[PDB]
């Protein structure tokens, strides 16, 4: 990811794995769901 | 009054806010401080997503209420 | 197998914690439940 993007905060990116290697922005969209 | 935003590595922020200031207007102060366009920011509280034209006040966020970052991806 | 299973039982753990503390009212047996069904390249997005 680094390489691909070679100029970006190394602060940045490592931040956003940890999001989508756990995807916990789809587990919350299920929870949200369970009150609609 | 302060705030706690929780960023997507578990770190928490603080924020210096109003009751009345808009969600809008706390993700503008998480871009500026976490490098995360608002559009691309969703905050969670007490089991809630937060929307862009509503207040504080209208979760009941008070001083030191802590709210969830989570990357719109 | 007894291993991987460790690896991907370890992770899941981390995301429940979070999930709790975004939905306090919720029972955790549920969120679990939702957890393991729910998904996962991704990074590059």
């Amino acid at each position: 990811l680094q390489n691909m993007f070679p100029d970006m905060d190394p602060s940045l990116i490592e931040d956003v794995c940890i999001a989508a290697a756990s995807r916990i922005g789809p587990c919350v969209d299920a929870l949200l769901s369970l009150s609609e | 009054m302060q705030i706690f935003v929780k960023t997507l590595t578990g770190k928490t922020i603080t924020l210096e806010v109003e009751p009345s200031d808009t969600i809008e207007n706390v993700k503008a102060k998480i871009q500026d401080k976490e490098g995360i366009p608002p559009d691309q920011q969703r905050l969670i509280f007490a089991g809630k997503q937060l929307e862009d034209g509503r207040t504080l006040s209208d979760y009941n966020i008070q001083k030191e209420s802590t709210l969830h970052l989570v990357l719109r991806l």
